[PDB]
């Protein structure tokens, strides 16, 4: 592929469950993409312009755990299946494609980088597709152009039989 | 109940 990745784990569970509940997470935030855990899910966000990006269905309407306690979301659109908090100092801010290109990565929760072929305004299909197991935690994940701009991030995978084909992503213009 | 940033993701 042209976009390479990889993950770096900033906490585990008592870390997690202690935060959750308490709202402040003093650690130091890096990265284009933050890997999320609730009580119950896994998901992506993406940082684009400053905001920090994610699917609905993932944190509902939660605060994100931060530096000076726990952040609002500065956008809930339901429908569109998005939401959005100021991202915390340290992300690494990405930017909206404008090439208008079809050919896409998918970055996933484990840094994969796998091609997608543009479909749609919203989808996008796997050139190889993969288990649906691979793709689950990974909601929010961004969809690059090969410029490394943003088209998207990863709503939910299009799966026959445990096999995943296709991907629904919230277009960047949404954001 | 708030979301909880357990890691990060670096891109190249
Ligand atoms: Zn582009």
């Amino acid at each position: 592929a042209p976009i390479t990745a990889y993950s770096q784990q900033t906490r585990g569970l008592l870390g997690c469950i202690i935060t959750s509940l308490t709202g402040r997470d003093k650690n130091q935030v890096d990265g284009e993409v933050q890997v999320l855990s609730t009580a119950t899910q896994s998901f992506l966000a993406t940082c684009v312009n400053g905001v920090c990006w994610t699917v609905y269905h993932g944190a509902g309407s939660k605060t994100l755990a931060g530096p000076k306690g726990p952040i609002t979301q500065m956008y809930t659109n339901v429908d569109q299946d998005l939401v959005g908090w100021p991202a915390p100092p340290g992300a690494r801010s990405m930017t909206p494609c404008t090439c208008g290109s079809s050919d896409l990565y998918l970055v996933t929760r484990h840094a994969d980088v796998i091609p997608v072929r543009r479909r749609g305004d919203s989808r996008g299909s796997l050139l190889s597709p993969r288990p649906v197991s691979y793709l689950k935690g990974s909601s929010g994940g961004p969809l690059l152009c090969p410029s490394g701009h943003v088209v998207g991030i990863f709503r939910a995978a299009v799966c026959t039989r445990g096999v995943a084909k296709a991907v629904d992503f919230i277009p960047v213009e949404s954001m | 109940g708030s979301v909880v940033i357990v890691g990060r993701i670096i891109l190249s």
